[PDB]
């Protein structure tokens, strides 16, 4: 059929006309074939022949199914595509199997040939001309009444037509629920069995008197479903099955399937780890290298392959209640957390590492994470979930209090699984009576990479170490750490740079870079920590003299 | 009758923005928001042969439990810009700041009155999402003048003179600036007499439409630049002391920090005051209680906004086109860092628009992603600023504290 709905105004763009690309000859049989499809195509409609006037043309070529024995018409319009519109955009975001309300009875419905189904604009027709060569370059050409296969508009166009030609019927039944992906209709609804069945030849019979088939009665489906690598009953829904066959030698490739069915299983499976094996995914790697399992690797897998094993499920949605989500420490810069609403029943998992940013304390990691289920949690259910953190309300309130940057979580609780989060340190608000004063300084040689880090004091000390391939970025987190190793537990320090003084100055607690992370421990092992800064090259005392 | 052939930039298509995804209740409000208004024949559904985009949110009016839709049309304003600007923009009162005390007025309601240029209703495309995008989400166009749009006090100009031609006329010393979908109106009258004028003036509109916000501009003054006053001095508290001034040195050109500067040692020593220095805080302290002389506002380059976070609910801004030239320094003070900062933003941005007639660049203390998130709960004012978020250098919050 051709759907009696409405058409879309379709147009070019501006100073564009239509599409003029010479169709190149084909081979014997492949012409037969064109015919053959072609002549079927235009006794329903979806063609119509075309007289010698339309300027307009784009090529066609056929192509043998490897079903059966069977060819099938192929047009690349690349031009008429270039030559197009652009169009509300079809892609915006899938649900998530999370953000469903439980239905009793559900169906899925396919589109017959849906786009052929849809009657595309006639004043835009003209630009879909196409020629079926003949044996050698007499000619015969045809044109589009329907929407062709992969012109451009064809997705928006069709989703926008549904949309519409089940308007209605929706209005007529506000408790059901349709959701359209591509040649799909996924229909839900409490009702059981007996109303069910009958409100779907209900369904049927509207989307015929708009023109559009359905498999029929005792000719669907039912769940499980899959779909975008999800398995979606009726109640619970889980991704799909993912296997791991056996194996002692993995390639680059393998690995990196691996490391991706392994994300995508977290959705739902609390306890999965990657980070191992993302290390072994280190280097300009050529896929079809194999790499030794470092130990690490190995034990993952299983507790991996373990808690595989299980079959696990999320749960649906239940509008009236809240949503908990607690957050875990799983290990140095990971973090796992679950959602849901009752007893333990998740309604999805998830994790996250994202840990972007040079120096990082786990409570921003942790406050982050909350960031990142926040939003995550407002798409999928519309609302923001109670928070149950493994952190002091005190530990936080001291810190994003003498913190700079502005924060703020929603409503959450503290919760005692024993990975706590904690400040492993903290410097000193004045300065500190009966402590060596340390004017520490690192330079170098802007061309050559060698300078020297050195440091007096108050005391008549003095120092001054060797250094190699050094940036002032680097020498300057070398006069404070040697100033670290040579003093007590108490100490006054004092650099120029605000680099070394931001970076510390922010009670972090552990970073990409070795020097900084050492410069952590002897923190983590001191008691009293004053950092000052001064006008670097001034006459100021201490950091004059240093200045040599 | 007809409407102005509203003629985009040449050179540039129509915009494209993602929606935001926003809550169940935002979203509720919206789409009854949005029934009536077509109902209203104030818009109307749109086609998938229109691929233009604007994002959209709801607020609440005066905390008001009555939600105000919120239409994000900062990037189509850019594509605009020569029209509304360079075209039919309305033109600053450097009187304005001077006045008394101001009041602003929301009269945005009145451009649902003129229609929009037809063949320019399609950039005004916007989207009410769904929640968890269960189902595709409805799409709608303007027929009429948009509200955060740059183009319709523009275009209502005209209109918007001849309703006020009465009123002005009768006290030719009341002061009114426009700036989108709100009227500022200055006087000297002593207040209960502008209240008066003000719910006068709110008589005119009234049938034009086809007391309130009290806002003293003349009581504002820079906030300055403090040292501290001691009396024991320490190392430390005058390697500060310097330390600050060096920043100072930086800007306020005269500032001067040497007998101090110029004053091995222990840091938590004690020591006195210098015979001859002490001239150095006290001819400092000067300049410093002083608006910076050299610093001059150019119309051409836009304004930009810093605001850096001191515990305790306090936060100080700074306003200047080019870092270190301020023009403008002041402070601001349920109590969560976000909410403040929106309400320092929107107290910054209206000084600012009474100041210039423009909106500053922010430069927000925070993470995107939670500004990004969060804006919207504390936002009430009609327009939205350009922000951009950063890093506070360390000295820096302290150099204002
Ligand atoms: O039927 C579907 C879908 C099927 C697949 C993917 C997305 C949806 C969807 O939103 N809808 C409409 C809403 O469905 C709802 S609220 N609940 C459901 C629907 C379908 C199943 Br198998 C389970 C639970």
């Amino acid at each position: 059929p051709i759907s009696p709905i409405e058409t879309v105004p379709v147009k070019l763009k501006p100073g564009m006309d239509g599409p003029k690309v010479k169709q190149w000859p084909l081979t014997e049989e492949k012409i037969k074939a064109l015919v053959e499809i072609c002549t079927e195509m235009e006794k329903e409609g979806k063609i119509s022949k075309i007289g010698p006037e339309n300027p307009y043309n784009t090529p066609v070529f056929a192509i043998k199914k490897k079903d059966s024995t069977k060819w099938r018409k192929l047009v690349d319009f690349r031009e008429l595509n270039k030559r197009t519109q652009d169009f509300w955009e079809v892609q915006l975001g899938i649900p998530h199997p999370a953000g469903l309300k439980k239905k009793k009875s559900v169906t899925v419905l396919d589109v017959g040939d849906a786009y052929f189904s849809v009657p595309l604009d006639e004043d835009f027709r003209k630009y879909t001309a196409f020629t079926i060569p003949s044996i050698n370059n007499p000619g015969i050409r045809y044109q589009y009444n329907v929407l062709p296969q992969g012109w451009k508009g064809s997705p928006a166009i069709f989703q926008s037509s549904m949309t519409k030609i089940l308007e209605p019927f929706k209005k007529q039944n506000p408790d059901i629920v349709i959701y359209q992906y591509m040649d799909d209709l996924y229909v839900g609804s409490d009702l059981e069995i007996g109303q069910h069945r009958t409100k779907i030849e209900e369904l049927r019979q509207h989307l015929l008197r708009w023109g559009l088939t359905t498999p029929d009665k005792k000719h669907q489906k039912e769940p499980p479903f899959l779909w975008m690598g999800y398995e979606l009953h009726p109640d619970k829904w889980t991704v799909q099955p993912i296997v791991l066959p056996e194996k002692d030698s993995w390639t680059v490739n393998d690995i990196q399937k691996l490391v991706g069915k392994l994300n995508w299983a977290s959705q739902i499976y609390p306890g999965i780890k990657v980070r191992q094996l993302c290390k072994l995914l280190r280097g300009t790697k050529a896929l079809t290298e194999v790499i030794p399992l470092t130990e690490e690797a190995e034990l993952e897998l299983a507790e991996n392959r373990e808690i595989l094993k299980e079959p696990v499920h999320g749960v649906y949605y239940d509008p009236s209640k809240d949503l908990i989500a607690e957050i875990q420490k799983q290990g140095q810069g990971q973090w796992t957390y679950q959602i849901y609403q009752e007893p333990f029943k998740n309604l999805k998992t998830g994790k996250y590492a994202r840990m972007r940013g040079a120096h990082t304390n786990d409570v921003k990691q942790l406050t982050e994470a909350v960031q990142k289920i926040t939003t995550e949690s407002i798409v999928i259910w519309g609302k923001t979930p109670k928070f149950k953190l493994p952190i002091q309300k005190e530990t936080w309130e001291t810190w994003w209090t003498e913190y700079w940057q502005a924060t703020w979580i929603p409503e959450w609780e503290f919760v005692n699984t024993p990975p706590l989060v904690k400040l492993w340190y903290q410097l000193e608000k004045e300065p500190i009576v009966g402590a060596e004063t340390f004017y520490v300084d690192g330079a170098a040689n802007r061309e050559t990479k060698l300078g020297k880090a050195g440091y007096v004091t108050n005391k008549g000390r003095q120092k001054v170490v060797p250094l190699t391939n050094t940036t002032n970025q680097k020498t300057e987190l070398q006069a404070i750490y040697l100033a670290l190793q040579d003093s007590g537990l108490e100490v006054n320090i004092v650099t120029d740079s605000q680099y070394a003084l931001g970076i510390i100055q922010a009670q972090p607690d552990k970073s990409e870079s070795e020097l900084v992370n050492q410069i952590i421990e002897q923190l983590i092992k001191k008691e009293k920590v004053y950092l000052a800064w001064v006008p670097a090259h001034k006459g100021i005392g201490g950091n004059e003299q240093v200045d040599k | 009758i007809e409407t102005v052939p509203v003629k985009l930039k040449p050179g540039m298509d129509g915009p494209k923005v993602k929606q935001w995804p926003l809550t169940e209740e935002k979203i509720k409000a919206l789409v009854e928001i949005c029934t009536e208004m077509e109902k209203e024949g104030k818009i109307s559904k749109i086609g998938p042969e229109n691929p233009y985009n604007t994002p959209v949110f709801a607020i609440k009016k005066k905390d008001s439990t009555k939600w105000r839709k919120l239409v994000d049309f900062r990037e189509l304003n850019k594509r605009t810009q020569d029209f509304w600007e360079v075209q039919l923009g309305i033109p600053h009162p450097a009187g304005l700041k001077k006045k008394k005390s101001v009041t602003v007025l929301d009269v945005g309601d009145a451009y649902f009155s003129v229609p929009l240029d037809e063949d320019f209703r399609k950039y005004t495309a916007f989207t009410i999402p769904s929640i968890n995008n269960e189902t595709p989400g409805i799409r709608y166009q303007y027929n009429v003048l948009p509200q955060g749009w740059k183009g319709s006090p523009a275009i209502f100009q005209s209109s918007m003179t001849k309703i006020l031609e009465p009123f002005k006329k009768q006290n030719p010393d009341i002061v009114i600036y426009q700036y989108m979908d709100d009227l500022y109106v200055g006087s000297d009258l002593e207040i209960g007499q502008h209240r008066t004028k003000i719910e006068e003036l709110r008589q005119h509109l009234l049938r034009w439409g086809l007391m309130g916000y009290e806002l003293h501009p003349d009581k504002w003054t820079v906030q300055p630049i403090v040292l501290p006053e001691k009396d024991s001095w320490t190392v430390n508290d005058i390697q500060k002391l310097v330390g600050k001034l060096n920043w100072a040195s930086q800007i306020y050109p005269g500032i001067k920090v040497r007998q101090l500067c110029k004053l091995t040692k222990a840091l938590t020593e004690v020591i006195p005051l210098t015979e001859e220095a002490e001239l150095e805080l006290a001819e400092n302290r000067e300049i410093l209680k002083e608006p910076v002389h050299g610093v001059y506002y150019d119309p051409s380059k836009d304004l930009i906004a810093e605001i850096q976070k001191q515990g305790q609910g306090q936060w100080t801004y700074q306003i200047y086109q080019e870092p270190f030239k301020n023009l403008k320094t002041g402070k601001y003070a349920h109590t969560n860092d976000v909410k403040q900062l929106t309400e320092a933003v929107q107290k910054i941005t209206t000084e600012s628009i009474v100041i210039w007639g423009k909106t500053p660049k922010f430069k927000l203390p925070i993470q995107k992603e939670t500004w990004e998130t969060w804006w919207t709960e504390y936002w009430q004012a009609t327009w939205i600023p350009e922000w951009e978020f950063v890093n506070t250098p360390p000295l820096v919050k302290l150099w204002y504290q």
